[PDB]
């Protein structure tokens, strides 16, 4: 299939069932449907903690590097996941959101102290 | 104020002219515009060259308007503008020349310094100082104070008009301040520095009362605050100036009056910078201290601005006129060469088209 | 940030500003 | 295959009619200052531009008041003046006015760019010519306006690798027999982060289609 323009991007395709999400890390054309045709599956991500209290992320680092070297883009959640893995620097928004949460909790503690 | 030799029209009357009936060229241009095709600069040059009556000036005005709104507006030649102004002066149509100069955007009339001087001197000779002031303001708007003669004439006209003015609109204040600052900056004498101080005072009053945008918007002026500080810097410069440089008492009195009247929409400045309205008191203190200093050193001139400018004009305008006349001679020769080249190109293209058609 | 840059931003966003945020807590508040 | 000739005819006719009914700059980039909407399309301008649209001038609103349309003059922008302390401006070299405009206040321009005091080598087309963001540098101020002392532009020459990637590189080196203790390092000398407001290539930009 020929799309007008477009590019490859590594992103999360949502599968699973209602109230039970699961993600497949796939390199796909940006114009394709979210859970449709993809070029290659580059990993997986289970956002629900398991019996060990862990969120399992599988990353095909070799193929991820290959597709990044082939010109593939990255969705923002993937940038955050790779920053969490230590493969990339931490995305600026993770740092900013952490600081915002710190300030909000400081405000809450100050409210408690004032009361 | 300009000599007869400067304003003499004999040599422009003697230019090589190819005669046409204005009606024919007008019809050709009308057909070309109807066909949505570009008109050559040569055609409009011929049309302007062949104005032979006051009504043909009315027609040439319309066709200048049409050429300005055409694809080849950029190619309107300097000799065409000079010839337009010469014709307007010849057939007692200075009002039309001034109208086209004021509405330069709609007509593309951007004269050179010689032509500005011709128009200004015609108005001055007929004692029509209001239109001379209009021409001076148009010179200011085009930033055409690069020739000393224009600077001197504009300063004379400005001071003559200012000696008899009491009620000031802020637009008039802005125009006068710009028109006296620009030529004053190019004259390194007492008149020039006094003009600098006076114009800075006027522009500073406008800045403080109406804001800085009112000063720099659609004007040849900078968008940095501190015009009164620049006037005080002119005073300080005169303090450290050679002996001959002095400052007129009238300009200092104007600056003092502005400061005494001042000490009695989007924000464009950073909030960390001090506003001028909060610097007015130290401006007043600096003005008083510098005035006493200049009085002590004897750097204050008691002669009025108008008389001083008249004396400077009588001293320098002759040499300025000589230089301008020589440059005008050179420009006429070059214009003749360019016009002949254009005519040759047009004729070659027409004959080549004929050798194409004969097959 | 330097004060000059903050003033520049305040000029750029006149009338559409929040309260300036200081340095965040060093540790996560408990 | 049964040929589709009507499609050929339609595409050719539409191409010709689009090439002959081109909307001009005076039509595309006119604005109703009371409602701040484009009469050509009716789409309203973004809020953050409104004030500027009512206060600043378009480039050719300045150039049409000058001899030769201001060739060789310096033109700067209000946004550049606010954002940057170093001089930013265009030195005009070519102007193509839109003759259809009543005041000749629309058109195209080319020039040499100086951004943050760094001049370019060639002359290229100017973008955002139709924006209400333009100011003209007075001739008696140019010497003061263009003055710039190039400060030492010494930035980081290299940065650390991300943790996992650094660990993988070190592990690969140790596996391949290399025992070097030098940290893996990412060279960033070839990465010049250009400011987001730098002029882009107007030659590659598109144009609004006539409708």
């Amino acid at each position: 299939k020929a799309y007008r323009g477009g590019h490859l991007t590594i992103r999360l395709a949502l599968g699973g069932c209602t109230n039970r999400p699961f993600y497949r890390i796939v390199a796909a054309h940006n114009k394709c449907p979210r859970d449709g045709r993809f070029v290659e599956q580059l990993g997986s991500y289970d956002p629900l903690p398991n019996s060990h209290g862990e969120k399992l992320v599988a990353l095909n680092l070799d193929r991820i590097r290959h597709w990044i070297g082939c010109g593939a883009h990255l969705s923002k959640p993937m940038e955050k996941l790779l920053g969490l893995a230590g493969f990339f620097p931490l995305h600026p928004m993770m740092i900013t959101n952490a600081e915002r949460l710190r300030r909000k909790r400081a405000r809450e503690v100050l409210l408690a102290s004032q009361k | 104020l300009l000599s007869s030799a400067y304003v003499d029209s004999h040599k422009w009357e003697a230019r090589e002219k190819e005669h046409y009936c204005l009606a024919d060229l007008a019809s050709l241009m009308d057909k070309t515009f109807e066909r949505k095709l570009p008109v050559s600069s040569l055609t409009i040059s011929r049309l302007i060259d062949n104005i032979s009556s006051r009504e043909e000036i009315d027609h040439a005005e319309y066709y200048l308007y049409k050429f300005r709104h055409s694809p080849n507006c950029w190619y309107l030649r300097n000799w065409t503008i000079h010839t337009w102004i010469r014709q307007c002066l010849k057939y007692d149509a200075q009002d039309k020349a001034l109208y086209t100069l004021v509405n330069k955007v709609q007509y593309g009339i951007f004269p050179d310094n010689f032509t500005f001087n011709l128009l200004m001197d015609s108005f001055i000779k007929k004692e029509n100082y209001k239109d001379a002031l209009s021409v001076v303001f148009e010179v200011m708007m085009q930033e055409a104070f690069e020739v000393p003669s224009t600077q001197l004439l504009s300063l004379y006209v400005l001071f003559h008009c200012l000696a008899k003015k009491t009620d000031f609109s802020w637009e008039e204040e802005r125009n006068f301040g710009a028109s006296l600052l620009l030529p004053g900056l190019k004259q390194k004498n007492s008149v020039g520095f006094s003009s600098q101080l006076y114009g800075y005072a006027l522009l500073g009053k406008v800045e403080l009362q109406q804001g800085l945008r009112a000063v720099y918007h659609n004007m040849p002026l900078i968008w940095k605050p501190g015009y009164l500080d620049r006037a005080l810097q002119v005073m300080e410069k005169v303090a450290a100036s050679p002996e001959d440089i002095k400052l007129c008492r009238e300009a200092l009195d104007v600056l003092g009056a502005v400061l005494k009247a001042l000490t009695s929409k989007l924000v464009e400045q950073l909030d960390i910078e001090e506003t001028e309205q909060s610097k007015l008191p130290q401006y007043l203190e600096r003005f008083k201290a510098l005035h006493s200093k200049l009085q002590a050193l004897g750097k204050i001139e008691s002669e009025g601005l108008l008389s001083l400018t008249t004396q400077l004009v009588k001293e320098k305008l002759s040499t300025c006129e000589a230089e301008d006349i020589a440059t005008y001679e050179q420009n006429l020769q070059q214009w003749h060469l360019d016009l002949v080249q254009l005519i040759q190109r047009e004729q070659q293209q027409r004959e080549q088209a004929k050798q194409e058609y004969q097959a | 940030p330097p004060e000059r840059e903050l003033s520049r931003l305040r000029r750029l966003y006149q009338g559409h500003l929040q309260e300036e945020s200081g340095p965040p807590p060093e540790s996560m508040p408990k | 295959v049964r040929p589709r000739l009507i499609a050929e005819l339609a595409r050719r006719v539409r191409a010709l009619r689009e090439q002959l009914n081109r909307p001009r700059d005076s039509q595309l980039y006119a604005v109703d200052y009371e409602t701040l909407t484009r009469p050509f399309s009716g789409r309203r301008l973004p809020v953050r531009a409104w004030a500027d649209v009512r206060r600043e001038s378009r480039l050719l609103q300045l150039l049409g008041r000058l001899p030769l349309f201001g060739l060789g003059r310096l033109v700067t922008r209000k946004s550049w003046l606010w954002q940057h302390d170093e001089p930013c401006y265009w030195r005009l070299t070519r102007v193509r006015p839109d003759y259809t405009a009543q005041n000749l206040d629309h058109g195209k321009a080319w020039g040499i760019l100086t951004f943050k005091g760094k001049t370019e080598s060639e002359a290229r087309e100017i973008e955002h010519v139709m924006y209400h963001d333009w100011r003209l540098v007075p001739k008696h101020e140019e010497e003061a306006f263009t003055a710039f002392t190039p400060a030492p532009e010494d930035s980081l020459a290299s940065v650390p690798y991300p943790p996992l990637l650094r660990a993988m590189i070190i592990a690969e080196r140790q596996k391949n027999g290399d025992t070097s203790t030098e940290e893996p390092m990412l060279n960033v000398q070839r990465i010049r982060m250009e400011p987001w407001d730098y002029p882009a290539k107007q030659e590659d930009k598109g144009r609004a289609k006539g409708t």
